[PDB]
């Protein structure tokens, strides 16, 4: 299986915070897809992550928002800015191991707020 | 070898569903995201979904969900795509294409399309005629009954009034109850309705036009033995209004034809107004070599043109030559027959 | 004479929904044969009727099991259970029995608001066609009415063959293409810059956008080839003249026509010469378009006068000139004869 | 079973709003408990509400916040006051059937969110 | 002159967290029998060691699974997999080989901190035990560190009964319990009014807080009853007199005593009269508390004088007065003989 | 008939457990939250635990969890409590309490609690002694062997300086090895361990105290055969300072008895100072019908106190009467026998 963690409560000072899923598989030298969103109806998608054995971490977003690409042993780490007041919802997390098949996913990641 | 093997040249008739297939190889079949792009011919492309194994939840298009759905197995590498109750406007080139690993943004390698042509189950009561009219005058419409068993039918006329409920006018019966007529009470002695069982096809003659005509005209078919049906038409608009409009229908005249290995003849239509008048040749089973030129404006401020074509000389006694010219700004048509002079 | 009054006038629920219509009848629909002549129908909003329930609980083939008639006597009940995008439009319901015939009022039906789509995207390319000359520096646009950040892609798609990927962002060189086929764009719309058009660029491109769903590029930059002629050579006009028909000299007019047909290219030159005495001022020109196959045009000339003035004269020719004709071909002939 | 549905976002401008969870079962006339906590560790236990067949609808709190009791059809309606800044946190609904035996509950009913 | 280092000093891990401790030796503790004398044991904070393992991979009976020996010659590691309170606090390890022996320094352990218990609840009442008469208006009050809004409960609890809920509330009267066990309270701190005390209210009574887990009312106020003797009746006093022993008259003093036992009142009259002549200025009184069973008071006198003056006289007495006492005995003796 | 009915009276030794019963009758079983609360003598009452069959997830107290373990059981109405690892702080009276429907906080019917009792599974090496001494005088300890086999034993003294870590000090052997003997070297003829097998006693004495000897001293008993063990005992304090505290221990005198059907008979303790001193009768065994007097201050700033029995007057010349006084302070003891004076 795979299991996440992630912090119950993160007051973003001045559009200003870091979210981090404690990701639960091997090292590294996989391939993969961490992804992150807003909303239990999957209102939005905020940011998604992966790297190849080389390439590093590639990094980019589907509504717009600001993502930086952040990496360690086992966990990742989304550095997202240019926050607002609306917007401010829950936050949760997303995995999906590909090799081998089939998948057996995660429960939903209890996730994260903020401010 | 990193392609899509697209299905084959599948037709089959509206509303009826189709199985499409599309076999993945050369790279990973279980990932990239399969999708699935329909060209309609006269604009361009389209997007119904994409599929993978693990995200089988519900994102497709607006219009699409329920109609489409799309299939995968790893055993073979495959790929299915399934439109039912296909519309006509269904029809359409269909493709699979390929987006990158994990993302959907670039379609990677396109399947090599699909034939998927659909097109009238049956040709359904298809009317004619119609358009601007004074009132008081007369006009005559149409419908022609193909793709079913015509002769048999109860055949009526239900007029539908702009923005009011359907209105019955007349039915008239097969040809087994001595060709019964009946009409609704407001066109008695005005209209009558009619058929032709040898042509596939059914008439409606209207007379003294008043205002309270104005309404669209459906063609109906109607049968209630053992195998029962109720067939309307397409609707043919017919509007009355005392717009003038002082205008005059083409004279016709005749290109005589003569010798030379090849010939030609004609049909000239002269001093007609406003445009245009449509020109059909043997009533349209004469196309190859026809040219119907443009119109031309005249001094005296009416329109004229002819229209010719190119027949091998040898045939001039055998074959049979009639041009058709339909000017229904005038409601008028008229045919004439373009022999070589008796000399 | 037999008026039905649908019950209740309208109706909508959402996607899922059942419903229900009644038809109360005036007198007795059922028949001295013991039969019920009712019927259902729907009329889609801008189509013509489809049929529904032949008698009374009785269902045309080809509809599906959503929808049910029911009733008897003067009472008719028709339920519907789950209403989709198909089953939108309005109702009616009619009766066969006692001439002359009669509808319902109409029950317009229609689905209240699904899921908020936040209608989907608009995607503009200009133009639908260009006729640009081989080797011009052509820079094909694409706007959209939403801010996609950098969701583009460029299809270059020959009419007949599949779809090819020229770029995989707003401008990044998809490998396959030649380096050539680059893009450009500074804020929210973006662009193509083909640096030489090529003969294999003749095509109908196309740029995708890739932000949210539901997805339609849909449009089409069919670049078609520019020549009148050039590549299509030479060809001599065939060339004919009618006289007027003894049907219209007996109205007082008298037309006389030079039939041109199948030549290239579009020069030609036409003179009417009524007894070698050439004449000037009744002749109006027609010409048709490129053929769609051979790209030939043909021509007609109209020369006209007065039964007077034609009872007059003779001799009616007109010298057609052309390129393709080595000389002056002189076509003729004589009144009144043959 | 028993299923809940409520909001996906409530703003309680000054300090006032009201929550509802959207119950699944008879109209009335069994036991039952309809709870309301603060937390998916169960950190808070906000208020919880019951009534007996004549007995209305007796409503008390917990960790003292402000609660009233109101009752519909098949439906409940808590009116929540005195709000702050920090408590801000997401909020989740619970039921639990007696009669009969055994309780077959709700997934994770979603929730709510509030400012 | 083996010392023992243990190795680390010092450790702690959540709970369920594993732990290792090696005991490296200065020589070897295979003895001259191929035997190694080895030992683990915990020395819980504030209390006597206790041993784990005998040998080396050798656990005491009555240890859990949980610790584990190893090691051989001058290498020994013990490992613990799940560390709970039990298990906190210092770990030592000995040889047992050659004289004289060794212990480790002292491997400090505890637990770091688990969920923030946010320590849980603190209930005061006062007091310990009242002594109150029947009848009289009391009060008892309950006060707690945090704000409680209101969940208290009133257990009249005699000792050895069953506890019995007074008040489901700050102040409701609980079903089954008289009108006159009511409460009171205006904000953090509540009450209970008992208008009238009773005999049966003879108790040890309780409040309960009941907001936040865990739960401890814990306390104890033991309404005790009062009257010092009136339940208890007469006793008269048994009495006897002690003269001095030969041994103390060789040391100068001798000392006398005239021993009361066994009374009830506390009221008693002693009088020494040395050969009848009334002494007064030696003597010290004592006496003991109500006894726990017959509630009945005893008495010592203990009169005192030099050998010089104690050899002067020969009569020796003590006039008992009492009320249980129908006249006042005069128990006494003469000097030397018996 | 709302009630519980509890266990009955179950005793066993410290660490085992214990399974307790409470059947539930009379109103619903399978609400009402019960509960579990012990009554520790000495203090109130206790809490452990609610318990239902619906939330059995994790809600105790906090040096509760992994101890205690509450089940249920609707089909006889029957509740559980089972507390494990009993140490000996957890000799109680248990009962099981009944919530009110579905809440917690008044408890509506009490069971009728359970005798549960724990006490020395063995006596342990329970040591004697101690206390002020000056430095360079001597000083005896003690330790009561029970509950076990101490004939057989390896004996001990292991002391533990203040904070320090424990200190070897010596061992006697057993009855078999020749009593043998060995001393750490800093008491190399200073101390003596010794033992009477007779009297399950072992006992260490303590000569030319010096500061270092400041420690805790614990008697520890060590087997190595097919049953083995190592007992520690409970440690006695034993402190070195130079505090004079000029103190003299009592002189003890008999108060001699005579006849009359009832006796009486004392012991004298005079002119002892500072307080207390402490009389036991017959080292332990004569409790009934003793008075100890209590201290009386004389004119000289020195105590005195007597202690003095009723027995009957027959057996004065039987049973054997001998006063204990033991005055720590001065750390002098002096037993002393009452007979009637021989006259
Ligand atoms: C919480 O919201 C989610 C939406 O993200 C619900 O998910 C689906 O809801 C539809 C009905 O609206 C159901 O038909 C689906 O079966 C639901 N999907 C899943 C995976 O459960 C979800 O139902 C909501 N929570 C609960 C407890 O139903
Ligand atoms: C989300 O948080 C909840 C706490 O409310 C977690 O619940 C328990 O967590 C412990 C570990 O901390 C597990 O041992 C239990 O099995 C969990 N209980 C349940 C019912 O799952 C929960 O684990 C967290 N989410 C996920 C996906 O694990
Ligand atoms: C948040 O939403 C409200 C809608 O009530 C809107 O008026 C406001 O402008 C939004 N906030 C920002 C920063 O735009
Ligand atoms: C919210 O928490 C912060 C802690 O950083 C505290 O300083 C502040 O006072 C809290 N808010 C209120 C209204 O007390």
């Amino acid at each position: 299986k795979i299991l996440v963690k992630q912090s119950p409560m993160l007051v973003a000072y001045d559009n200003a915070v870091n979210l981090s899923c404690k990701y639960s598989y091997n090292l590294f030298s996989r391939e993969f897809r961490a992804s992150l969103h807003k909303g239990l109806d999957s209102a939005v998608e905020v940011c998604v992550v992966y790297g190849n054995y080389s390439q590093q971490l590639q990094v980019y977003s589907k509504t717009g928002f600001n993502c930086d690409g952040k990496l360690g042993n086992e966990s990742v780490t989304f550095y997202l800015q240019n926050l607002y007041v609306n917007q401010t919802d829950i936050y949760f997390c997303k995995i999906e191991v590909m090799y081998p098949p089939p998948y057996l996913d995660n429960e939903k990641s209890n996730g994260t707020i903020i401010h | 070898q990193v392609q899509l093997v697209q299905s084959g040249a599948e037709v089959v008739k509206p509303g009826a569903s189709v199985k499409v297939s599309c076999k993945a190889s050369g790279y990973t079949f279980t990932s990239y995201y399969i999708h699935w792009v329909r060209q309609a011919p006269g604009q361009g492309l389209e997007w119904i979904g994409s599929i993978y194994p693990g995200n089988v939840n519900t994102n497709y298009a607006q219009k699409f969900q329920g109609r489409a759905t799309l299939t995968v197995d790893t055993s073979i590498s495959t790929a299915y795509m399934e439109l039912s109750r296909l519309r006509s406007d269904d029809t359409a080139v269909y493709y699979c294409t390929r987006s990158h690993y994990g993302l959907d943004w670039n379609f990677d390698v396109w399947g090599k399309g699909t034939t998927v042509t659909v097109s009238s189950s049956q040709v359904q009561l298809v009317e004619s005629g119609g358009g601007v009219v004074q009132p008081g005058r007369s006009l005559r419409l149409s419908c022609a009954a193909s793709g079913f068993t015509f002769t048999k039918a109860w055949m009526h006329w239900v007029r539908q009034a702009p923005g009011k409920q359907l209105e019955w006018v007349a039915q008239i019966k097969d040809k087994s109850n001595s060709y019964a007529t009946y009409y609704a009470d407001s066109v008695k002695g005005r209209f009558t309705i009619s058929r032709d069982d040898s042509k596939n096809t059914l008439y409606l003659q209207m007379n003294s036009l008043r205002a309270e005509d104005t309404a669209v005209y459906y063609c109906r078919g109607v049968y209630y033995a053992l195998s029962p049906f109720d067939y309307w038409g397409q609707g043919t608009l017919v509007t009355v209004s005392s717009r003038t409009a002082s205008t005059k229908g083409p004279s016709v005249f005749p290109l005589a034809p003569s010798s030379k290995g090849t010939a030609a003849l004609g049909c000239l239509v002269k001093d007609y107004f406003p445009e245009p008048v449509t020109v059909s040749w043997n009533s349209g089973a004469l196309t190859s070599g026809v040219h119907t030129f443009p119109a031309v404006l005249q001094s005296s401020g009416l329109y004229s043109l002819s229209s010719v074509v190119t027949v091998p000389s040898s045939s001039l006694g055998t074959q049979t030559y009639i041009c058709n010219v339909n000017h229904k700004p005038s409601n008028t048509k008229v045919d004439k027959k373009v022999e070589p002079k008796s000399c | 004479d037999i008026v039905m009054t649908q019950t209740p006038l309208s109706l909508s629920v959402t996607p899922g929904q059942p419903a229900s219509i009644s038809c109360k009848s005036s007198q007795s629909l059922v028949h001295n044969n013991a039969n019920t002549y009712l019927s259902w129908y729907l009329q889609k909003p801008g189509q013509s009727p489809q049929s529904l329930i032949y008698k009374v609980s009785n269902r045309f083939s080809g509809v599906p099991d959503r929808f049910s008639g029911s009733g008897s006597g003067t009472d008719f009940t028709l339920k519907i259970s789950r209403v989709e995008a198909e089953d939108v439009g309005v109702y009616y319901c009619g009766q066969g029995t006692q001439y002359p015939f009669t509808f319902g009022s109409g029950t317009k039906v229609e689905i209240k608001g699904q899921p908020k789509a936040a209608p989907d995207i608009q995607m503009t390319q200009s133009p639908s066609s260009l006729s640009a000359s081989v080797g011009d520096r052509v820079t094909i646009t694409c706007q959209a009415s939403q801010n996609i950040y950098v969701w583009l892609n460029w299809y270059q798609q020959k009419p007949g063959k599949a779809p090819k990927l020229l770029i995989y962002k707003a401008s990044n060189l998809h490998t396959g293409v030649p380096s050539r086929f680059s893009g450009s764009g500074s804020g929210t719309d973006f662009t193509l810059t083909i640096s030489s058009l090529q003969p294999e660029d003749i095509a109908t491109y196309y740029c995708q956008q890739g932000q949210t769903y539901p997805y339609t590029f849909g449009q089409g930059t069919k670049l078609e080839i520019k020549t009148k002629g050039p590549s299509r050579t030479v060809a001599a006009p065939s060339v004919f003249i009618f006289p007027p028909s003894d049907e219209q000299l007996k109205s007082g007019t008298a037309s006389v026509v030079c039939l041109l047909n199948n030549f290239y290219p579009r020069e030609a030159k036409v003179q009417w010469k009524v007894d070698n005495a050439l004449q000037s001022g009744n002749s109006q020109e027609s010409v048709t378009e490129q053929d769609s196959k051979d790209s030939t045009y043909s021509l007609s000339s109209t020369l006209t006068l007065s039964k007077a003035d034609y009872e007059k004269h003779k001799v009616y020719a007109c010298e057609v000139t052309h390129q393709g004709l080595s000389s002056p071909v002189t076509k003729s002939f004589n009144r009144g004869e043959c």
